[PDB]
Formats: structure tokens, sequence, C-alpha cells
């Protein structure tokens, strides 16, 4: 019913950003919340009807509009010294709320720290195969910042969901640092015989959401832009 | 005391 | 759609000349709610005049009680003057201490 | 308004979980449960009016003690997909809701025949600096953070081979050190028997 | 079927003048206990009966926030009605709302109520089953479908079966001295000569509570309905009520006429002569 795009957003300190929220549910009322660790859901702004907006509990530095139904775009200014949050758009028609899938905003001091992931696949060990008749592949996405990745596994050109486990949480390369780069691992486990079939193709794919066109980059390294990084393997017959 | 609707009785 | 006000003018207690009482004008059965009610003493409009809170009967028509504190005598005469969209001109209903 | 719920909560798969909530205001006549997968939105599960003692929907049962201002959610025969954050919420009307902080519910799968082992995987591409995999351990096993700073070890996570109807735990370790060998890459922690295999 | 609680809302659009006026009033039986007017300096739910004053500040705050919010609801409902009926935005219109519960002597629900009107005519009404709606017209029919889909009945049924019943029981206990002690009428008969042959006998009932009363005239113990002038029951102003009944009677023949008074506050039905 409600769609929020994009799923991740990245902005330099002191720069306006408008988050998108669209609905096909025909509800009158829509709402904007934020969610932070060690805190639940704090209201920001709400709109019971088109052309009307009311401040929530924490509006300091936010602005919204409602000109049509269907849509309720939030804008984050140089609000607090903490605009980094998970933002959830919501609507009501009958008891309770319908929620969008949320947008993550990360606001940084400076872009010097943004990096795309490096992606590598690691092939199953011969021993696991002999001991269990199962084969576990492993994918590592390393050195990325911010933590805005979507990792997926693709078997013979189509995304798989069965047999896959991806870390719920990234590892910080250096856990003390605020702006540490990140690592994430995933596993795909298949039958021994499936991995042993050399016509089976295995691709680990990492969508990274980084910089856009109109973000300035002076570093001599390539600009860490929104991109897909992949690594692959074919099956090994014995 | 008065009725306090969760869901507006909107026409 | 449109209903014309019913009117009763009366006192809170049986009228005794020289004693303190209240003078009521109960205006009921009307629609819409906009109404002008004035109490009169010898043709003159009384100033300290209050009313109850707008309410309505099962048939959606409105009622109101207008009242003022007063001392009846035998020489003074009282009335209620009502105006409303359903009316040609203001209807004046005289106070009758026996009704 | 002030709603309190346990951060709490880990149950075995097949057992029954109960999540608790209390609220302070008598005007809270609309009471709710939502669940959230981390990274996604809240999904409405139940609502109840303060009028009612209990309400049931499939595997979910909500009881309310209006006197004790106490709301509970019972999940019958918990499954792996029940693992999530659970939020009670209360409103006095106009959807002016107060959400609790949320209760993270962890559903532990029963590993049928555990075969805890560490394996070494080779890079499909370049040479060395590769990964070790600790898998098939039961769900009591901890798996601890890395002693060394240049060694990365992940949390355990549960993988469901649905076609085979087979669940299993695993944790992944790697390092750029050459004196790093899989033999004792996981040895830095508590529980199971011992370690290595690879041929 | 001893008791009832009732709330009435009046929402009056007045294009040209300010925003639409919103007035709410609450009753237990025939006693007004509460009042809200969106026109006041600072709009607040305010007491109108001694026994409600004992509710604390958070009762008053909660009721106030509800009324301010209910104002907004009906302010918008006026605009929707304006569209459904294709009316000029220059015209003044009125939405009215009624709801409440009836309880028996036991304190148990007999039935609930929730009806809405537009410009003095029925619009939509909750059925007695508190689960379904009856629309008065094709415009209200759209509302019914909206309210059906949004399941608006569920919350109303919960209010009426629960909070409505429980607060009414509370109020009847707190105000028992006044709400549960019926004040019998004070009755007298007056004589008004209209000529030589005829005089009016007027039978008075004064200072009674509740409003429900029966006054009848008999001649030689037989009824006189066609010949009885009845006025509508009217408020005294002090929370009590008045009524009178009159019959035109021949002179000398006054002793054959009897006035009969029934009211819950009298131990027995009265019989009065001049």
């Amino acid at each position: 019913g409600i769609t929020q795009s994009p799923k991740y957003l990245f902005r330099k300190e002191g720069q306006n950003v408008t988050l998108s929220c669209e609905q096909n549910l025909n509800h009158d009322a829509m709402y904007w919340y934020r969610q932070d660790p060690g805190q639940g859901l704090r209201l920001i702004y709400y709109s019971q009807i088109v052309n009307d907006f009311q401040k929530g509990d924490i509006a300091e530095g936010y602005s919204v509009s409602r000109e049509k139904k269907e849509s309720f775009p939030l804008t984050v200014t140089s609000a607090q010294k903490n605009p980094t949050a998970f933002y959830l758009c919501a609507s009501t028609g009958s008891y309770g709320y319908t929620f969008g899938s949320g947008t993550r905003l990360t606001v940084t001091e400076d872009l010097k720290n943004v990096f795309p992931p490096e992606v590598a696949v690691f092939e199953p060990s011969e021993a696991e195969i002999s001991h269990t008749q199962k084969a576990t592949l492993v994918c590592l996405a390393t050195g990325f910042y911010p933590d805005h990745v979507e990792l997926s596994w693709w078997v013979n050109g189509k995304e798989v969901h069965s047999g896959v486990c991806t870390d719920p949480q990234p590892l910080k390369e250096q856990p003390a640092l605020n702006d540490s780069r990140y690592s994430l691992s995933s596993r795909l486990r298949v039958s021994a015989t499936f991995w042993q079939n050399p016509r089976n193709h295995f691709r680990c794919q990492v969508q990274f959401t980084g910089s856009r066109r109109m973000t300035s980059g002076p570093r001599i390294g390539p600009k860490p832009v929104t991109q897909i990084v992949s690594a692959e393997a074919w099956g090994r017959a014995d | 005391k008065a009725f306090s609707p969760e869901v507006i009785p909107m026409f | 759609i449109q209903r014309t006000p019913k009117i009763q003018v009366y006192s809170r207690h049986p009228a005794e000349n020289g004693k303190s009482n209240f003078l009521n004008c109960y205006v009921s059965g009307f629609h819409p709610s906009d109404i002008e009610v004035d109490l009169l003493k010898n043709g003159e409009r009384i100033e300290k005049v209050e009313h109850s809170d707008l309410s309505f009967s099962k048939d959606w028509s409105f009622y109101l009680l207008y009242y003022t504190e007063f001392t009846p005598t035998e020489k003074d005469e009282y009335a209620c003057r009502v105006n409303h969209v359903t009316l040609s001109q203001p209807k004046i209903v005289k106070w009758d201490r026996d009704m | 308004e002030d709603v309190e719920q346990s951060l709490f909560l880990s149950v075995r798969e097949g057992d029954s979980s109960v999540i608790n909530c209390t609220y302070t205001d008598s005007s809270s006549t609309y009471l709710y449960w939502y669940k959230q997968e981390p990274g996604a939105g809240l999904q409405l599960l139940t609502y109840i009016f303060s009028n009612m003692d209990m309400k049931q929907d499939q595997r979910l049962t909500v009881l309310l003690n209006k006197k004790d201002k106490h709301l509970s959610l019972r999940i019958a025969d918990t499954q792996t997909g029940d693992s999530a954050i659970y939020f009670c919420a209360v409103s006095g009307g106009y959807q002016k809701v107060t959400f609790g902080i949320g209760t993270k519910l962890q559903v532990i799968p029963n590993i049928q025949n555990p075969d805890p082992a560490v394996y070494q995987l080779r890079d499909s591409k370049s040479s060395d600096k590769s990964v070790c995999l600790f898998t098939d351990f039961d769900s009591q096993t901890n798996v601890s953070q890395s002693k060394d700073s240049d060694v990365y070890i992940t949390d355990k996570c549960v993988l469901d081979m649905r076609s085979m109807d087979f669940k299993s735990n695993s944790a992944v370790a790697w390092s750029n050190k050459s004196d790093f060998a899989c033999a004792n890459a996981f040895n830095n922690s508590i529980i199971p028997e011992d370690t290595f295999f690879p041929s | 079927g001893s008791h009832s609680m009732r709330y009435f809302y009046t929402a009056m659009s007045r294009p040209g003048r300010g925003e639409p006026r919103f007035i709410a009033v609450g009753y237990v039986d025939d006693t007004q206990f509460v009042r809200f007017d969106s026109d006041a300096a600072s709009p607040r739910m305010a007491p109108r009966a001694p026994w409600i004053e004992q509710e604390g500040p958070e009762y008053w705050d909660g009721e106030t926030r509800n009324m301010k919010a209910s104002a907004q609801t009906y302010r918008e409902n006026l605009r929707i009605a304006l569209r459904y009926y294709n009316q000029s935005e220059a015209g003044s219109h009125i939405i009215q709302v009624m709801y409440g519960c009836d309880v028996g002597p036991d304190g148990r629900l007999l039935r609930g109520h929730d009806q809405y009107a537009y410009d003095g005519k029925d619009y939509i009404a909750l059925n007695e089953d508190l689960s379904s709606w009856t629309a008065a017209d094709t415009a209200a029919q759209i509302i019914q479908r909206k309210w059906e889909a949004a399941r608006v009945a569920e919350q109303l049924r919960a209010y009426l079966e629960g909070l409505c019943v429980e607060w009414l029981r509370r109020y009847l206990e707190n105000g028992k001295e006044t709400l549960q002690r019926a004040d019998p009428p004070k009755t007298h008969v007056t004589h008004h000569p209209i000529s030589d042959h005829e005089a009016t006998l007027r039978c008075w009932a004064l200072g009674f509570y509740p409003a429900e009363i029966t006054l009848t005239w008999q001649r030689d113990g037989e009824d006189q309905t066609q010949d009885t002038e009845l006025v509508e029951t009217r408020p005294a102003g002090d929370r009590t009520f008045q009524k009178w009944a009159a019959v035109v009677v021949p002179s000398g023949e006054e002793q054959r006429y009897t006035c009969h008074v029934q009211h819950e506050g009298l131990p027995k039905p009265l019989t009065l002569r001049w």
C-alpha cells in the first residue's frame, strides 16, 4: 500500500533532503515518524487531510506538504545535530496504522569517508561436501561506507531466497570509530550434488547506495557512487 | 464521558 | 428543513407582587439554530438576560431557555420577543401570570 | 502516557511465547500489537478495545487486564518467521498513539543432529587471505567477538534449506594475517567439544 | 429502564462569519451536566451540575481535547456534505449528532444510540444491533459504505457497551442525592372566570423531576381528553420542570371536575379539585 523510495539516503552535513512517501490505499491521514536505537517511534509531522499539516512531537528542523492525496514528502533541513535516523511513513484507514518500509538517512561530517564495497565469493570446502553432502558458499562485502547495502544471491540468473543467510548486522572494521567502514557476510548453502553440477552459476550481488552526480568529490580515488558490485562462481565437478 | 473515536466518523 | 419556534413565557415560581422571581422564555421546536430572543419590560428591552445551552429534541429541532431575575408588581407588564427566518416579523408573546 | 515492555525474550521453536505490556493511562481504550522486521516497517497484528478481556486470531491471543493496565500477546507454536521486534501501542483516540520501545523476540530452531565443525573455504578468484566457516553447531552455542582486531568473526545466523526442510547455524571468520589459520580461528570462546576437519 | 446518558453535538457552518461553530452538551436522564462551545474565549468542556465538579483536571483536559478534535471532525464533515449535495459554499448548514446509552434499574445496557442529521433531517443512524447502519438517502449511502469498510461501528459499540455504561453508573452514584431522588410536583388548581356561565380550571404541576408526567382532567370520573388544553412540559430554570392542564367548565359545576397527576415521585396518583 505505501512505498518509500529510495530505501537509503546519504547527505553531507548541512544540506536539505526530501524523503519520498507514496500510497495507493486512498487513506486520508498520513504520518512521519523516526526510529533511533534506545528510542522507539517519535512523531515528526502529520496530515489528516489534503492541504493540512500539523507538527508532531519533534518537528524542529522538519517541513512537510500535502498538495495531493497519495503523497506526503518530508524535508530534513539543518535540523538537529542528529538527522541520522530511520524514517517511517504511515497512514490510517480503520484501526491502527499502515506503514511504509522506511528510509534510512545517514548524515555525515564529510564525504572523505564514503567507499564502495569489495565483493568476493568463497567456494565450499571439499570436507563439508564429504562430511555433510551439503555445500556452503560465502560472500564477503568489505570496506564499505555508509552501511547502505542490499546483498542478494543469484543462481543461474534468478534471485534465490531459500538456503541463504545474510548477517543481520554488519561488522565495523574499527568499532571505536564513528565513521568506520563496514563488512558484511552471507552464506548460500546447497546440496553437494547441486554445487557439483558445473552448469550451475552462482553470483553474489551487492547493491551499494553511495554518492550522486551533484555531490562534490576531490579525492583521487574513484567517486564512491551508487553502484552494484558482484562476484561469481561456477559449479565444480568433484 | 464523551465518545473519543479512534477512527474519525468522516462522511 | 425549516421549523418555526414555539414560545412559552412564564415565571419560575407562582407570581407574588413584591417578591423576587425569574422570568422565563422557553423557545422550542425550531430549525435552523440562528434565533434572536429578547425579554421585554414595558416595551423596553431588558439587559441582564441569560440563556441555557443550545440543545435539541429527538426530531432534531432546537430548544432554548432565556431567563432574567425580576420582581413582579401589579403595574408592570412583561413580554418575550422572538425573531427567526421562518417568521414574517418579530412575534411578541406577553407574560400572563396565570399561564 | 508511558508504555513499558520487556526488551527481553528468547523462545524455542514450537514453544509458546508471551510478550508483556503495561500502560499508565485509563483513557487508553484502543490497544495494539505490531511487529517489525529490522530494516522494514511495522505491521499491525492485533487491536482490542479496553472493553474486552481477550481476543483471538489464529496463533495469536491478546489478553487485557484493564484493572492492572496490563496487555499481553501470546504467540502459539512459535516459528522461525516469528522472530522480530514486537511493539505494543495504545491510544485514547484520533490515532494519537503511544508506542512502546519494543520487545525483540528470538526464535531458536531445534537443530536435529548437530555436527559442529570448522571448514576452510578458498577464494574463487585471488590467492589466500580467505575465510573459515563454523557451522552445524546447536543453538545453545555462543560464538564470541574477536580477540584480535585484524580478525573478523560474525554472529551466528540461521539458514533454512527449505526444499530439504533443513535448518543450520553458521558463523564466518576471516583475516589478512598469514599466521591466521582456521584450526584455532574460533577456539577463542566457550562451549562445544573441539574443532577442525578439512581433509 | 431507569436511566440514560446522552451527548448532543451541533455543528453550524457560517460562511462569511468565522469558522463553523461547534457546541456539545451532555445529559444524564433529564439533567444537563456538561457543556462545550467552540465560540468561547478558551473553549473547554465545563460543568453544569454539582456532582460532575468532583472529576479531576485530567477528566476536564481529556474531554476538552476530544471536543476540540470533534469540532475539527464535523467542520470537515460539513464540507463533505456540501459536496455530496452540491450546495453553494455561501449557504449556512447544520450537522447534528446524538449518542448515548440506556440502562435498566440493574445498571445493565438496554440499548445504545448514535444518529446523525444534516440540516434538520435524518442522515445516518447506527442500528440497534450496534453492528450496522441505516442511511436516510443516497448521499448517506456513501458514508455507510465508507464506515462499513473502515469498521467505524466497532469503536462505537465498544463505547456504548462499556465506557458509556460505566461512567453513567459512576455519575448516578456521585449525583445520587439529586439524580436518584424524584421530586414530586407541587400541585394546585386555579380558577379563571371567562364570563358569567364559564370559567377555566387550571391544574398546575410545579418543580418536578424527572420531566415525564401525566396530567388529566375528569368530569364525574370520566375522561375529558378532547376538552383538555395541555401545554408542553417546560423547564423551570432550576433543573426542575413545569406543566399545566386546563378545561373550560360551567359555573357552579366545579366540584364535578377532578385533576389527576401521575409522576414517579408521588407515592400515589393525585386527585385534585378546586
